[PDB]
């Protein structure tokens, strides 16, 4: 493994001699398994706007 | 003392009013045809591969 940059909020690694299969595994994950916090619900007392 | 028919006229005169043609110049448009869409100079490409 070779990172090409990491600023905050980038990387670019190579991940060199690995599968097409691991790798699409690897970024699937990242789209859509990695857990994060975010509004559900919203109760609104008053709203004009 | 009365008035009677006299000799018949001779000929008819028509009297119309008519003004005249100008030269052909036929000027189509003030900025004329339709002038084609085209490249903005230089532009450079707005994009970059990662790596």
């Amino acid at each position: 493994v070779d990172v090409v940059h990491m600023d905050e909020n980038s990387l670019e690694f190579d991940m060199v001699g690995i599968d097409a299969a691991i790798a699409n595994a690897f970024r699937r994950i990242l789209l859509a398994e990695v857990p994060t916090m975010a509004v559900e619900k919203v109760l609104v007392y008053n709203n004009t706007s | 003392g009365g008035l009677t028919c006299a000799s018949a006229p001779q000929g008819t005169l028509r009297i119309l009013e008519g003004p005249q043609q100008s030269l052909s110049g036929s000027p189509l448009q003030p900025i004329p045809a339709s002038p084609p869409p085209q490249i903005p100079p230089g532009l450079r490409p707005r994009f970059c591969a990662f790596g």
